[PDB]
């Protein structure tokens, strides 16, 4: 079950810095679009409203607003905003991600990263 | 060869 990520954490975790940025620069090359800003992984994605929202601008999908929630107020909610943007990484045919939904709401560093480099991974060359 | 690979994307 062990990725690059595993091995990012144990033999060099000075490579993080660059990982970090490098998707930081991917994630706002979208969200500025909507006048959105992240500026730290470890907690902006957990609540899975901008993991949604940048879906919607990769995919110029039509996102129902009764599909999630876009002020979450609970764990929940929370919960299902990741799961519903899981579905839409899907929907454009990704993989099922790695993480569980929770892993992200509770800000699991290697779960974010790995959700957000599949991403990458797919749509950095999308304007 | 993944973290050669990941840092191939992510250092470029």
């Amino acid at each position: 079950e062990r990725d690059a990520f595993d091995t990012l954490f144990d033999h060099a975790p000075d490579k993080l810095n660059v990982v970090k940025k490098t998707l930081i620069t991917f994630v706002n090359k979208h969200l500025n679009k909507l006048n959105l800003e992240v500026t730290e992984l470890e907690t902006q994605f957990a609540d899975g409203v901008y993991l949604v929202l940048l879906m919607g601008l990769l995919e110029g999908y039509f996102v129902p607003l009764h599909s999630f929630f876009l002020t979450p107020d609970s764990f929940e909610q929370k919960v299902l905003n990741v799961s519903f943007a899981f579905e839409l990484m899907q929907d454009g045919g990704l993989e099922k991600p790695k993480p569980r939904p929770e892993d992200i709401v509770n800000c699991d560093l290697k779960s974010t990263l790995r959700v957000l480099y599949n991403l990458f991974t797919k749509y950095r060359n999308v304007e | 060869d993944d973290l050669d690979a990941l840092l191939a994307d992510l250092e470029s």
